[PDB]
């Protein structure tokens, strides 16, 4: 019942591969993981008198 | 618009935040997106500019200029990872390497797929690959400290010419041995039957009772 | 005894075929394409990662399958043996047509002429595996180039073929080389250099031609089997079924990603299609049961682009081994199959 | 008493929507639109 | 030919994960579990939370036995080239190429 | 034996491409291409 | 009523889908009914 190792997903991205195939193994092979956030920064705003 | 005072924020400028992802209320619209500077389309009186699925794709601004509006987007990132070294890199597809230093926050390396990150380049020529890259591209694992970029490339073995005389030349065998090609043909697949009651319902009489309608 | 029509006059007629070998590979970015951002349907996504990840595999193992197919419908080349052909004419026959036309300028043309004549008929977008996510970036008059930035928006990608043009120009150089000679006799094993046109007339011999026949009429056969090469162009056009074919995989191909971009306009019973304006015209309570139609039907969107894309990489693989059946009895051997 | 129809390939009458614009497409739109070739009516007016 | 005997496995596999992954789908619901509606909901929204649950399932079924149609009638075409192997390669000398 | 749901949901039966007498002609013409059509090498002379 | 309209698209969805799996499958048998006739019928097959 104990934790003997874990992984940061959010670490890079073999880490998230890592936790989107549930599993400390994978196979070889390329794989397409998910992007790089926006994550907005500023504000425009406009408006009338 | 018609908007309650409590709402009003001040204003400003997006003069000097281009081509990032930014939220805007722009007279009582409101959104996020990646605004660039444009050469102007639309009638400038109705001010906003939609598509055929009524997003909004360009504005007209009270400075004088027309901005073209996209949404926001993201970079595609691509994971190398060979277990027998236990060893991975990076790829981002589609992207040039001036423009992965920008957004960072051996060095990255162009190729006709992308930016490489912790690939060197190489002369290696293979005709076999196990990490295909695409565009004839293949990748070597370590056993060097990084993974190397090779190339496919192979052609017809061996030319031979006509001679200039009144037979032709053959090539005839003076040695065999024999090789054995193997072929797999599926004739089946596993059969499976499904309760559909049991799926649904998992006993629970009050599930098949909802479930007699159908 | 019995009555035969026997031929006193001839030409030479060409068909046209096309075999489909390969589909265009996706990837899918689930994420990014159920919640587009937006934190507040990522958290409520929490609850459907398992889901996102089946999508993921099987795309990936789709893939990996028709990267298996084409290589070894590849593997041919490096086995097989070659003549070394004239630019031009080979006796009389004209192959010009068909060979990469030798250039002194600074470009390295990969195509033969005929290749060039049927890749002007056909309208196929620019996916930009170099620099496309930058070519968006700068539109403006985004329909000028025909690019794919739809990719960058909606979440999905389109992956590099296998090889680049260079290596499909050396294996249809290959089976050029290969047709001339190329065991001559009983088995496989040797390989006689014969010129090309003794080639051909040892194949019009085999058919019905005595050799008297052949004496007597060299010059009248080149200049009809020119003639008949010089007209290959008119076959490409929309009354010839081939041509059809080749248009039909495009359209294919440019269906699947329209049809994955129209999904994301979809309603699906809730106020918007946008979350942003679901976030902006609603409360807490609302939002969540608003957002979670969005999130159900999206992904029921893709599972049934998955299961489309399984059986279109499925056909094409059976495609593809009837083509090498083609290659390995019509353009290297004399089938004797009517 | 010249007949004048509404020729739709010159979209007479038409009301442009209202709150936006579109630049360079092809689209379909809901309204208040008249009929194609409705003749309407005519009112002539003359000098006492 | 490895790969493919691999191949055929995994998705004789698959297929059947596949089937029991969408038994723990909440489908909009609270809950993906009979027992856990039946525990903290009354009889009105009971109706409307188990409702969503047969939708979704219904139409999960409907799609796997689209996915079985479309594998058994591509396994009797192999089926049919297989019966041409033995015939044209182990039977006989074909002539081929 | 007709298709009267046709009109009440709302699809149609589509038909084919020949009438009977054109799949008629197709199979005569291949019962009458059996009896010799080039008995020899090559495929270009017909004995009859 | 917005239940019933995005139920019954979604089934016409899976019509389309299955048709095009149908319509592709009968076109590859039909070549391979043409491969019978010319070797079967009008010829004298080397296939064992
Ligand atoms: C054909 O090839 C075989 C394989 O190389 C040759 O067998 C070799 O013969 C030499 C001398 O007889 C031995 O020293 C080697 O050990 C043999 N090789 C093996 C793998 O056993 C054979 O001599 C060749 N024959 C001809 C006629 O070329
Ligand atoms: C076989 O048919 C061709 C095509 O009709 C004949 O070629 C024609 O020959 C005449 C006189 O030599 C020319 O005026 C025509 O221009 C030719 N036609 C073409 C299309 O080039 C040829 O003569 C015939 N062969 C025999 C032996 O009768
Ligand atoms: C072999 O065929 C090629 C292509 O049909 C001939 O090249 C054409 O020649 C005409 C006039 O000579 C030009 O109008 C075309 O532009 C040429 N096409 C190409 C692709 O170059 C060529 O002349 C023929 N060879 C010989 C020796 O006649
Ligand atoms: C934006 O575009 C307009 C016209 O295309 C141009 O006049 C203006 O200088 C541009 N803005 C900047 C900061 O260059
Ligand atoms: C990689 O090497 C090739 C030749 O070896 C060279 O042309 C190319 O510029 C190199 N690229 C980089 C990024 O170093
Ligand atoms: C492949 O090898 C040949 C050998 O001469 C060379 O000419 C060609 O440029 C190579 N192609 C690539 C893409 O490296
Ligand atoms: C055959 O070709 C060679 C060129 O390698 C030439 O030297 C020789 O003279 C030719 N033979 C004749 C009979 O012209
Ligand atoms: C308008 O759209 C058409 C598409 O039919 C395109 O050809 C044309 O270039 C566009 N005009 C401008 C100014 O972008």
């Amino acid at each position: 019942g104990y934790i003997t190792k874990a992984v940061d997903c959010g670490y890079d991205d073999l880490a998230q591969l890592q936790c989107s195939y549930e599993s400390f193994e994978v196979e070889t092979g390329v794989y397409s993981v998910s992007s790089f956030e926006a994550s907005p920064r500023g504000e425009f705003i406009e408006q009338a008198t | 618009s018609v908007c309650p005072m409590q709402a009003l924020r001040n204003d400003t400028s997006i003069e000097d935040k281009l081509d990032v992802c930014v939220e805007y209320s722009l007279h009582g619209i409101t959104g996020r997106g990646v605004f660039h500077n444009c050469t102007s389309v639309g009638l400038r009186n109705q001010r906003f500019v939609y598509d055929t699925f009524d997003n909004l794709v360009g504005y007209h601004s009270d400075n004088g200029n027309y901005y073209c509006v996209r949404p926001c987007v993201s970079v595609p990132v691509s994971v190398i990872y060979d277990k027998a070294s236990n060893s991975h890199a990076t790829l981002f597809g589609s992207v040039a390497c001036s423009h992965v230093t920008t957004m960072m926050s051996p060095g990255p390396l162009q190729t006709t797929v992308g930016c490489a990150m912790g690939f060197i380049n190489s002369s290696m020529v293979v005709d076999e690959c196990q990490l295909p890259l695409g565009q004839s591209l293949c990748a070597i694992p370590p056993t060097s400290d990084v993974f190397q970029i090779a190339t496919l490339n192979f052609t017809s073995p061996l030319t031979l010419a006509p001679i200039n005389s009144t037979g032709f030349v053959v090539a005839v065998p003076t040695n065999f041995t024999f090789g054995v090609t193997q072929e797999f043909i599926e004739t089946t697949i596993q059969k499976i039957t499904v309760d559909c009651k049991q799926y649904v319902c998992n006993g629970f009489k009050k599930c098949e009772d909802l479930l007699k309608e159908y | 005894g019995f009555v035969v029509a026997v031929p006193t006059n001839f030409t030479f007629g060409v068909t046209q075929e096309f075999i489909e070998t390969t589909i265009q590979k996706i990837t899918v970015d689930c994420k990014q394409y159920v919640c587009n951002g937006f934190k507040k349907c990522e958290d409520l996504l929490k609850e459907y990662g398992q889901f996102c990840s089946k999508i993921n595999q099987a795309l990936h193992g789709a893939n990996l399958r028709q990267d298996e197919s084409i290589a070894n419908l590849f593997s041919s080349i490096k086995t097989q043996n070659t003549q070394p052909l004239q630019a031009g004419l080979n006796g009389d026959f004209n192959l010009t047509m068909l060979q990469i036309p030798q250039v002194t300028t600074g470009e390295r043309k990969y195509r033969s002429t005929i290749e060039d004549l049927l890749f002007n008929k056909v309208t196929i977008a620019d996916p930009g595996y170099m620099q496309g996510y930058d070519e968006c970036m700068q539109q403006g008059p985004q329909s000028a180039r025909d690019l794919i930035c739809a990719q960058y928006v909606a979440g999905y990608k389109v992956l590099p073929p296998l090889y680049d043009p260079y290596m499909e120009a050396a294996y249809t150089s290959s089976l050029l080389g290969s047709i001339a000679g190329a065991s001559w006799t009983a088995g496989l094993s040797s390989f006689a250099a014969i010129p090309f046109a003794q080639s051909i007339f040892y194949r019009l011999n085999g058919v019905g031609i005595t050799q008297q026949v052949l004496s007597e009429n060299q010059k009248i056969i080149a200049n009809k089997f020119n003639q008949a090469l010089g007209a290959m162009q008119t076959g490409f056009t929309t009354t010839n079924l081939a041509f059809n074919k080749v248009q039909d995989a495009v359209n294919a191909n440019a269906m699947a990603l329209s049809k994955l971009a129209a999904e994301l306009s979809n309603t699906f019973g809730a106020i918007s299609s946008s979350i942003s304006d679901i976030l902006a015209r609603l409360d807490t309570v609302e939002q969540e049961a608003q957002i979670d139609r969005l999130i159900n039907g999206r992904l029921t969107s893709l599972n049934a682009f998955v299961a489309q894309q399984l059986v279109r990489t499925e056909a094409a693989a059976r495609s593809a081994q009837l083509a090498q059946d083609k290659v390995n009895e019509c353009v290297k051997s004399q089938s004797k199959r009517n | 008493t010249w007949p004048m129809p509404i020729d739709t390939s010159k979209a007479e009458g038409v009301i442009y929507p209202n709150g936006k614009s579109y630049s360079n497409i092809t689209l379909t739109y809901t309204g208040l639109y008249p009929k194609a070739n409705d003749l309407g009516k005519q009112y002539l007016f003359s000098d006492g």
